[PDB]
């Protein structure tokens, strides 16, 4: 399958500019950022939470074997 | 009508050289495909240092190793 | 008798001018008949975006009867009298010519100057041509060759005049009103920007004094800032495509940038566009063609039909071709295409060349065969060369012309230059601009 | 201005003419007419003539087909073949400089043509192509159904192949049809920017073949009647004719002057057709776009003459009528001096620009010398046009409104009338 | 409700920022490709473009401005009516084969 | 079953840049020479590879002939003992494992070579446990033969404590601190266990510099080709 | 001749969190050395010191060598 | 004449139609490839110096670090170009399983296939050094097999060639650990052989045969990018951090007798051993582990949005990302010692892993179409 | 004409001259980017080296 | 092929095949 025996397309005008006439970096940061940031915003609710709950049960698991590994109560205790 | 089809207006990303749609372009495509062919050839020698210097590694990986050269003497 | 003491034997055609600017251009010959007609720098460049359209509707109502000879009296003296009327709009010339009997020349350059001048413009008729263009239009819109040569204008001189259709947008043809047009017509039809060119069996200061009768009677100056200037259009490295399955067969045209009429160039252009040539499948050559692109096309049947060509404007044109293909043919019409473009610029064979000029040399000079010719070239010629030029000059030209200077003036316009395409059909197959830019250098 | 030349002429001991107009041009155009066009094909051998026309430049006597093709080129000439039912005419073009090897390349193509099965076979299908080519104009079919149904024997021969025939010419029958028909008695060679004492001298050497006709034509024996294409397109044309008289008869004269008092064609660009008789007498009740023209065939042998209609879907009943009537009002006799000085001028001129650029007047000249024996200069014409009087005219309507009728339709036919219904 | 969950869901999904109707995102297969083959000119031709528009804004990674976006209450179900129809003359088919 | 981390001491070598101290591997050595190399091996180090790192060939040479290594065998086939030369790997404090323990309280001196890398936090550790020792808390008894060294795992180590102030005096004559010692044998060993840290970095640098200049240079190819394809427009013409 | 370590340590063993744990190094000795027959020792919190002393201890004590 | 004709078998290179929109998610195949040319050419300069034999197998790599002529940046890009493989390989399969390229049946499997190559060969070239963690790597690791009832006891013997992992198993496991590579790239081009039958899937999930562009120059420049940042990537790590993703046990010569404190398998496959050691049962770890590769040939019958990419599907969105985060929990968990709470965090994250994929899933992707009337 | 315009003209247009450039280019650039670097390493570990600290052993 | 501009349109046939010039059905 290749150019000409793809698909059927009807009535479609494409336009288009040579790379020597137009600019490589067109406004990078002045409709960059804010388009990333809209990105950002999309899918930050379905990204992060997975990520948050990883780094909650991480520190938790990780004091908490520190804990473990440390002295039991000491009031008196390895006798009385 | 085909002639109501009218091309878009493409000066949002145009170079800036060829902006003026009554100035002619053959001066700027001198400077502008020279300026962009350059980062190509930069590009390019950069890329080949790089390569110079991991060949001749790897292939310096098979020249005697100082023990083979330690015996030498 | 040699063709070189042939171009000698040639009428050095005669030209005159008036105190009120209009250019007079003749050729005489002992032809019974002749043409004349009238030359006007106008049309589609000179037309701006809200009166785009009306250079062409200006052309349909002047045939339409004038002042003083109103309705369809015009038509029918000329009709009735045997000679032949004509008319045509371009977008950087307009003419309105006539074929009539030598003797009928005093009454034919009269007419020709009602009709530039005492125009009627009828108010019931202008609603009557409108519902014509708005046809006409139509007709165009399947007609794949216009189509992609507006195109391929609009994509190439993208935000200038020149990207402007002769026709104009089918919205202007309705909303164009009489105040727009007189107004075109007032503005522009100035005597200075003008030319009376007539050939065939008439002695020059006899059109003179006819020209002096009639059209000094014509607007013959101009005022201060209003006759007004050319602006250079830019060229756009650029790529336009109207992809419609639908259609059998695939249109499509690329060029660079031209040289204008103005460029000397355009002999060794044409040389160059004569040795990849031109072909369509009803041609016997077939594959024992000397255009290799022809031969290769015509044994591998890459395309039904291609022509190679220079238009030319005043500071710029499209240098290129154009072909109609099968839906599965365009990239190796393309690829084949280029190939020639790369080979003539970088390795232009001799006597290759010497086809290309004997090719041109039989072209201009079959092809100023008649008077309606000649007459059309004597007109153009002051409109853009500012003269009319010898064929013993163009000789010249050509015979200076060698693969050292083909290979110079094309690599000059060709070698790494962004082109500019249009593409009209079932285009699917037609390569990327990206693809297409890296056939305008080296070699893969 | 230069100084006009004599037009020279020759008739050779073999009957072949030879003509030449030395008018110091740097451009030099060279034709061979000879009498082999569709009307000399016969009942079996048809197309042969279309193939034939395609079949210039196939490997000759002494250049290949190679040679051929790349040797002119090399200096930029052209062969062109030019076929009407009746006449056949390589005319050749080029600069002044190189017309001895055009000569030469011509007289291969045409004395001695080998026909190689080979090539003769891989060029068959062309005809598919040169025909459907043709077949764009919706003219076309109706032209040649047209003759189909006017005659029967030889005129009634289309011009391009039937589609049965495509593939199935000989090369024996290109052999057969040459050998047959480019003979001394049927062939005039005229030349355009070159001396005489050459084109002789080309002529008495290599041009000199057997020159008894091989075949003869037959006697056009018109039929009359009609042919009618359902087709379905957006327009419908029909063509209605009848028997007129043939070429270089003052007969043929009085055609011409009535088919520019009726129709001519445009002469204004864009105009509303304003003189044409015919236009303007359906340029009445019928409220649409349509046309109409006087159509005006005339050979050396017969002729036709009538009109012809590019109508709407259902407007074919009225145009068809309404330009008829328009006609029988002229046999009847209402036309005023005047509308026959107009008609002559429109001839007049007409014919005077034909012959402006050296591409028609070439053809003329052949055309006379073929037709007829002799070169007639154009104030005889142009006074032969004057020589009519309006008798002749009203006698020629007079001629078709009684004549027998011929009719080809194309189209919708469904709004259509037939013969009988007219 | 369900209705504004439908509502809320529709608008998260968010294929509509593109400019798509649902049924352009269904899944091609054996059935959908019949019932598009048997879709008409226009119905085709629009689907073509709108999917061949979103396409290209994916590539550049924008979406539409907010007032083109497909709208709920808008949303065509064009594929709806002829597909299930070649479902159900497959499931005849079946039926039939057993 | 509780372990000590040991702190981050920053060497002179630390930073992503940052070489090693030639003075400090100098020093390192002799610490190496003098207080190890009678119980712990360095099998994989050679004098010849100190040339040109923190000694002369000359220097190497001499610190070879210094010592008897065995070789032969001889016309009699006989094995023969001949002063070192620069080809010589490090001599051996035993000729074995069960030698090495029998000959310490059955504690095997594990080979120096990798330690630096075969132990997690490297010099860091090496160094805390080398001055990191210290007296058992009330509660902590040991066996004879084990010392308590808190950096340790296990906090029982079988190592007797190896450098105290001034266990050796150097050639430049710094001050032979314990914790000047430790340091300049960590530094050592350092090099010891990654004799290409300090080209490595230097490549690394190379590298930086290096994808600096292309990375942009490529991606801009890359927007080059690719702005045919950001910038266009679509237009959809459907007719009636 | 003396370590510039043996300074350093005692200079950082000042610190609020090494008196600090140094403290409940008694006061978890107590808590052991007291009793009788019980198996604790104050390792832990030797370390808890020793750790909070050697950060102090590795910030500076390079700037001597 | 020319060797002109299967140069156009380069249509399934240069003029490929592809898609206008894939992402930079779609670059990893690209990385795939150069990691296995990278493995293939830096393990052959390896195996030029290196030595099957355990009496000098340790000696050998020490020798090509430090006497071979840049042996150590020979051994350091390929030991962490490993680690790059298995990055990209992740990366790789999330893909797929996002934008349910899985559809691709064949491709996909074939896949399935490669990547369980990759992780059999990466197995064995960690033993090659002689290493602690190389012997008891391979040890642990192995061993598992004598779970299989009945016969896996003496296939375990079979594949070591004796009683324990030795140096009749440490020579062979170099003969297959040079040899896998290849059948790895052949694969790989059936792997491709597959795809473009079909061409590229895209983010959207929607058919672009309306819209394609071909490979060159758009894909090419694209890829070599890729490449190039994939190559910034490992320098960085050799370079700079040549240990980072390495265990230091492994720079001490392996000992059968002494067995070291905290033992795992390095880190591309902690998630799984996690996944092991949450199952009580010899064997039901074992299957446990199989499955939890094997479950990548079930995924594509599991699928029921009649929404092909989780583009426009918000509720499997998260569930994926919970996926990732869950593998990259196990990953964590896999590498602590199997006490409190680890143990617990182990058993929820690995029932989470399969409950995910079985049941929630599917499910998500199910209500997903009834929210839209489908 | 500006440097990229003289450039192009003068060194980018034939890609024979093109690739020479890009030789001569990388032949000089190596040096240069080697010695210089080198020297930014070598401050960097300002007397850390054995070519620093060399000297003081002959 | 587009349709309209008929105005005593159809030509008065010669065929006329060639070389170059492509193929035209002259009147
Ligand atoms: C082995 C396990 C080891 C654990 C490794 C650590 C985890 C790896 C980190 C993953 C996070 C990488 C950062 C990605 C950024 C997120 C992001 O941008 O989301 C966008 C969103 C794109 O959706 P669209 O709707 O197309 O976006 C356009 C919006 N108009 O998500 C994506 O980009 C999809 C990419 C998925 C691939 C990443 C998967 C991560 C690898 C996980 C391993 C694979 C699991 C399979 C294992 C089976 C055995
Ligand atoms: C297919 C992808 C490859 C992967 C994922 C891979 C993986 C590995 C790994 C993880 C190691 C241990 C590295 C270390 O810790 O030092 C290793 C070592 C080795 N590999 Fe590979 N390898 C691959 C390809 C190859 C190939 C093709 C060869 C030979 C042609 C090869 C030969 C070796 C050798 C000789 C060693 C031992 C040297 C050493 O200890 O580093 N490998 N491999
Ligand atoms: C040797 C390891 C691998 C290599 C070299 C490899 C190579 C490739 C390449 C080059 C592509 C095309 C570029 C792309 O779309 O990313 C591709 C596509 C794909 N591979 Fe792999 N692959 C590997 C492993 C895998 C694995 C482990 C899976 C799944 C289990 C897989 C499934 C796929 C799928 C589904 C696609 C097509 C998806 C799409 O086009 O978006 N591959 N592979
Ligand atoms: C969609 C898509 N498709 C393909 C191939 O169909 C590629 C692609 C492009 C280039 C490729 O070139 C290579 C280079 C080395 C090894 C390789 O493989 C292997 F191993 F040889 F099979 C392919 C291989 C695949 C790609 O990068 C994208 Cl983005």
């Amino acid at each position: 399958r290749q150019f000409g025996h793809l698909t059927r397309v009807r009535h479609v005008i494409t336009y288009s500019l040579s790379p020597f006439e137009q600019r490589a970096f067109p406004h990078y940061f002045s409709k960059g950022i804010p388009n990333v940031l809209r990105r950002t915003r999309a899918c930050i609710l379905r990204v992060a939470p997975p990520f948050v709950a990883f780094y909650l049960v991480y520190t938790w698991g990780t004091q908490e074997f520190e804990k473990s590994k440390r002295k039991n109560p000491a009031a008196y205790e390895n006798d009385r | 009508s085909h002639t109501d089809i009218k091309v878009p207006d493409f000066s949002d990303y145009r170079r800036p050289e060829v902006l003026d749609s009554t100035k002619s372009s053959k001066e700027s495509s001198e400077a502008r495909k020279g300026f962009s062919y350059l980062v190509t050839a930069t590009t390019t020698v950069g890329v080949a240092y790089a390569a110079k210097n991991v060949v001749s590694q790897f292939v310096s990986s098979m020249s005697a190793s100082a023990d083979v050269l330690a015996m030498s003497k | 008798a040699t063709y070189a003491q042939a171009l000698q034997s040639v009428p050095e055609t005669q030209v005159s001018q008036l105190d009120n600017g209009l250019r007079v251009a003749s050729e005489q010959s002992s032809q019974p008949t002749c043409t004349v007609g009238v030359w006007i720098d106008a049309g589609s460049r000179y037309e701006s975006e809200k009166n785009n359209g009306a250079g062409y509707f200006v052309e349909h109502l002047a045939f339409k009867g004038t002042k003083n000879r109103p309705g369809n009296a015009l038509e029918k003296e000329v009709e009735s009298m045997g000679a032949h009327l004509n008319a045509y709009s371009t977008r950087e010339h307009t003419a309105y010519y006539i074929k009539a009997l030598s003797k009928d020349l005093p009454k034919a350059v009269e007419l020709l100057a009602d009709i530039v001048q005492n125009c009627s413009l009828e108010d019931s008729q202008i609603e009557k041509e409108r519902d014509v263009i708005l046809q006409e239009l139509q007709e165009n819109d399947t007609s794949m060759r216009d189509v992609v040569f507006n195109y391929l204008h609009a994509t190439a001189f993208q935000g200038t005049p020149l990207a402007q259709s002769v026709e104009g947008p089918s919205e202007n043809v309705r909303k164009l009103s009489r105040a727009d047009l007189t107004e075109y017509l007032s503005r522009h039809y100035k005597a200075p920007r003008m030319v009376l060119a007539a050939a065939g069996g008439l002695e020059h200061r006899q059109l003179l004094d006819l020209a002096q009768k009639h059209f000094s009677g014509l607007s013959g100056t101009y005022d201060e800032d209003a006759v007004p200037t050319l602006s250079p259009c830019r060229f756009t490295g650029s790529q336009i495509c109207h992809r419609e399955d639908g259609l059998p067969l695939a249109h499509v045209a690329i060029a660079v940038e031209g040289p204008g009429w103005a460029h000397p160039d355009n002999v060794a252009l044409q040389v160059a566009n004569a040795i990849i040539g031109h072909y369509d499948c009803t041609y016997g050559g077939g594959a024992h063609l000397s255009s290799p692109l022809a031969s290769i096309a015509a044994t591998n049947k890459l395309c039904q039909s291609f022509q190679t060509f220079n238009i030319c404007y005043a500071d710029t044109g499209l240098l290129g071709a154009h072909f109609v293909c099968d839906h599965m043919s365009i990239d190796d019409m393309m690829f084949v295409l280029q190939g020639q473009w790369m080979r003539l610029c970088t390795s232009a064979t001799e006597s290759e060349v010497l086809r290309g000029k004997n090719l041109l040399r039989n072209a201009l000079v079959s092809h100023l065969d008649g008077t309606t010719p000649v007459c059309e070239d004597i007109g153009r010629s002051l409109l853009t060369y500012g003269r009319r030029i010898p064929l013993a000059e163009w000789e010249s030209r050509i015979a200076e012309v060698d693969a050292r200077v083909v290979r110079e003036v094309c690599s000059k316009y060709f070698y790494d230059q962004c082109p500019a395409v249009a593409g009209f059909g079932p285009i699917e197959q037609l390569p990327d601009y990206n693809r297409i830019r890296s056939g305008m250098f080296w070699l893969r | 201005p230069p100084h006009p030349q004599d037009l020279e002429f020759t008739r050779l001991p073999n009957g072949l003419v030879i003509a030449s107009l030395e008018n110091y041009a740097p451009a030099s155009r060279i034709g061979l007419f000879i009498k082999a066009g569709s009307r000399y094909e016969n009942s079996n051998n048809l197309g042969t003539s279309h193939l034939l026309r395609l079949a210039s430049s196939l490997t000759t006597k002494g250049a290949s087909s190679f040679k051929i093709t790349r040797g002119i080129e090399a200096v930029g000439g052209k062969l062109s073949v030019t076929s009407t039912r009746e006449n056949m005419a390589y005319t050749v073009e080029c600069l002044r400089d190189d017309v001895d090897i055009l000569m030469e390349f011509l007289l291969n193509v045409t004395t001695a043509p080998e026909f190689r099965r080979w090539e003769v076979a891989a060029l068959q299908p062309q005809l598919r192509i040169d025909k459907a080519v043709a077949l764009q104009n919706p003219q076309a079919h109706v032209i040649e159904n047209l003759h189909a149904a006017a005659y029967r024997n030889a005129l009634a021969n289309s011009l391009y192949c039937p589609d049965y025939r495509i593939g199935k010419v000989t090369p024996v029958e290109l052999h057969d049809y040459v050998q047959n028909h480019f003979t001394s008695a049927r062939m005039a060679l005229i030349g355009l920017g070159v001396s005489h004492p050459v084109l002789k001298q080309v002529a008495e050497q290599f041009l000199n073949i057997r020159g008894g006709l091989g075949l003869s034509g037959a006697k056009a024996k018109y039929h009359g009647g009609e042919i009618r294409e359902q087709n379905g397109d957006s327009l419908v044309h029909a063509a209605l004719v009848a028997e007129s008289a043939a070429i270089g008869s003052a007969e043929a004269n009085a055609f011409s002057v009535l088919q520019h008092v009726l129709g001519a064609g445009p002469h204004v660009k864009r105009g509303s057709n304003a003189t044409s008789s015919l236009y303007q007498a359906v340029a009445k009740g019928v409220h649409q776009p349509f046309d109409v023209s006087a159509f005006n065939a005339s050979y050396s042998d017969s002729g036709l003459f009538g009109f012809y209609t590019i109508s709407q879907a259902a407007s074919a009943g009225d145009v068809i009528k309404a330009a008829y009537n328009q006609v029988k009002t002229i046999a009847q006799g209402n036309l005023s001096n005047p509308d026959v000085q107009a008609a002559k001028n429109k001839l007049k001129a007409g014919y005077l620009m034909s012959v402006e650029s050296s591409e028609g007047f070439l053809d003329e000249v052949g055309s006379q010398a073929l037709a007829a024996g002799s070169y007639t200069p154009p104030s005889t014409v142009l006074q032969q046009i004057d020589a009519v009087a309006d008798a002749d005219v009203i006698n020629a309507a007079k001629k078709f409104v009684s004549g027998r009728k011929s009719m080809a339709a194309s189209g919708n036919l469904g709004h259509t009338p037939f013969i009988d219904e007219l | 409700w369900l209705e504004g969950i439908r509502k809320w869901y529709y608008n998260a999904a968010g294929f509509n920022k593109l400019g798509l109707m649902r049924d352009d995102t269904i899944h091609e297969n054996d059935d959908v490709k019949e019932a598009i083959r048997r879709l008409p000119e226009n119905l085709y031709d629009d689907r073509v473009f709108r999917i061949k528009r979103a396409l290209d804004l994916s590539m550049r990674q924008q979406i539409l401005p907010k007032e083109q976006w497909t709208k709920y209450e808008e949303d065509k179900s064009y594929l709806e009516p002829y597909l299930k129809e070649v479902i159900r003359e497959r499931k005849e088919r079946e039926e039939w084969a057993k | 079953d509780l372990e000590l981390h040991p702190p981050s001491y920053p060497w002179s070598h630390r930073g992503l840049l940052s070489s090693l101290d030639h003075t400090s591997i100098r020093r390192g050595f002799q610490v190496y020479k003098q207080v190890c190399s009678s119980c712990h091996s360095m099998d994989y180090v050679a004098y010849r590879h100190l040339v040109g790192v923190c000694y002369t060939e000359d220097e190497a040479k001499a610190l070879a002939e210094e010592v008897e290594v065995q070789d032969g065998p001889n016309e009699d086939g006989e094995m023969f003992m001949r002063p070192g030369k620069l080809s010589d790997y490090f001599p051996k404090p035993y000729p074995n494992p069960e030698a090495a323990r029998a000959a310490n309280n059955g504690a095997l001196p594990p080979d120096l070579s990798y330690i630096v890398r075969a132990r997690h936090g490297g010099e860091d550790y090496v160094f805390s446990l080398l001055t990191g020792y210290c007296e058992p808390p009330t509660g902590v008894s040991l066996r004879e033969g084990l010392y308590f060294n808190p950096y340790f795992p296990g906090q029982a180590i079988g190592m007797a404590p190896p450098i105290y102030n001034e266990v050796l005096e150097f050639d430049d004559g710094t001050p032979a601190t314990m914790s000047q010692v430790a340091k300049d044998v960590c530094t050592f060993l350092r090099w010891a266990a990654e004799p290409e840290h300090d080209h490595r970095k230097r490549m690394g640098l190379k590298m930086l510099l290096m994808m600096g200049l292309l990375l942009p240079l490529v991606y801009a190819m890359k927007r080059h080709k690719w702005s045919v394809l950001k910038s266009r427009k679509l237009a959809y013409r459907p007719p009636k | 001749l003396v370590d510039p370590l043996t300074t350093v340590r005692e200079q950082c063993e000042q610190l609020e969190k090494c008196v600090k744990a140094r403290e409940r190094l008694e006061l978890c000795d107590e808590r052991v050395s007291s009793r009788s027959q019980t198996e604790e020792d104050c390792t832990e919190e030797l370390l808890d010191f020793l750790h909070a002393r050697d950060h102090c201890v590795a910030h500076k004590l390079f700037n001597s060598l | 004449k020319s060797h002109p004709l299967m140069k156009i078998v380069n249509n399934a290179f240069i003029d490929l139609p592809a898609p206008s929109n894939i992402s930079s998610w779609w670059n990893f195949g690209s990385l795939l490839g150069i990691c296995l040319i990278l493995q293939i050419l830096t393990g052959l300069f390896l195996a030029m110096h290196y030595t099957s034999d355990t009496t000098t197998a340790f000696s050998s790599v020490t020798h090509i670090c430090r006497d071979v002529n840049y042996g150590w940046i020979i051994r350091y890009m390929h030991a962490n170009g490993a680690s790059m493989f298995f990055i990209c390989l992740y990366m790789h399969v999330g893909r797929g399983l996002y934008y349910g390229s899985y559809t691709f049946l064949e491709t996909w499997n074939i896949g399935v296939i490669l990547l369980l190559t990759v992780m059999a060969t990466a197995f064995m070239g960690y033993v090659l050094p002689w290493g602690q963690m190389s012997f008891w790597g391979a040890t642990v690791i192995t061993n598992l097999l004598s779970a299989i009832p009945y016969i896996g006891t003496n296939l375990v013997e079979w594949i070591w060639g004796g009683f324990s992992v030795d140096k009749a198993t440490l020579t062979r496991f170099f003969a297959f650990h040079f040899i896998l590579p290849f059948i790895i790239m052949a694969i790989a081009m059936v792997h491709l052989l597959f795809l473009h039958e079909t061409g590229s899937n895209n983010p959207t999930g929607i058919s672009s045969d309306v819209d394609k562009i071909p490979f060159h120059p758009y894909y090419t420049i694209k890829d070599i990018l890729g490449a190039l940042l994939l190559i910034l990537a490992l320098m960085l790590l050799v370079l700079f951090a040549p240990d980072l993703l390495g265990d230091p046990d492994n720079y001490t010569p392996a000992n059968p007798l002494n067995t070291p404190p905290h033992i795992k398998p390095e880190w591309y496959f902690l998630f799984a051993y996690a996944i092991l050691r949450s199952i009580p049962n010899k064997l039901g770890g074992v299957l446990a582990l199989a499955f939890s590769i094997l479950i990548l040939a079930l995924i594509p019958l599991l699928h029921t949005s009649k929404q092909r990419s989780m583009m426009f599907r918000p509720l499997s969105q998260c569930l994926f990302w919970a996926l990732v985060a869950d593998l990259l929990t196990l990953t964590w968990i896999g590498g602590q010692p199997v006490e409190h709470p680890y143990i617990t965090i182990g058993q929820l994250a690995s029932v989470l892993y399969f409950l995910l994929i079985l049941v929630l899933m599917p499910t998500a992707g199910t209500i997903e179409n009834k929210l839209l009337k489908w | 004409p500006t440097l990229t315009a003289r450039l192009y003209s003068l060194l980018f247009r034939r890609t024979s001259t093109f690739a020479l450039t890009i030789v001569v280019g990388a032949l000089f650039f190596e040096r240069a980017f080697d010695q210089g670097a080198d020297a930014i390493y070598e401050h960097i570990n300002e007397g850390k080296l054995w070519k620093h600290i060399k000297h003081k052993y002959e």
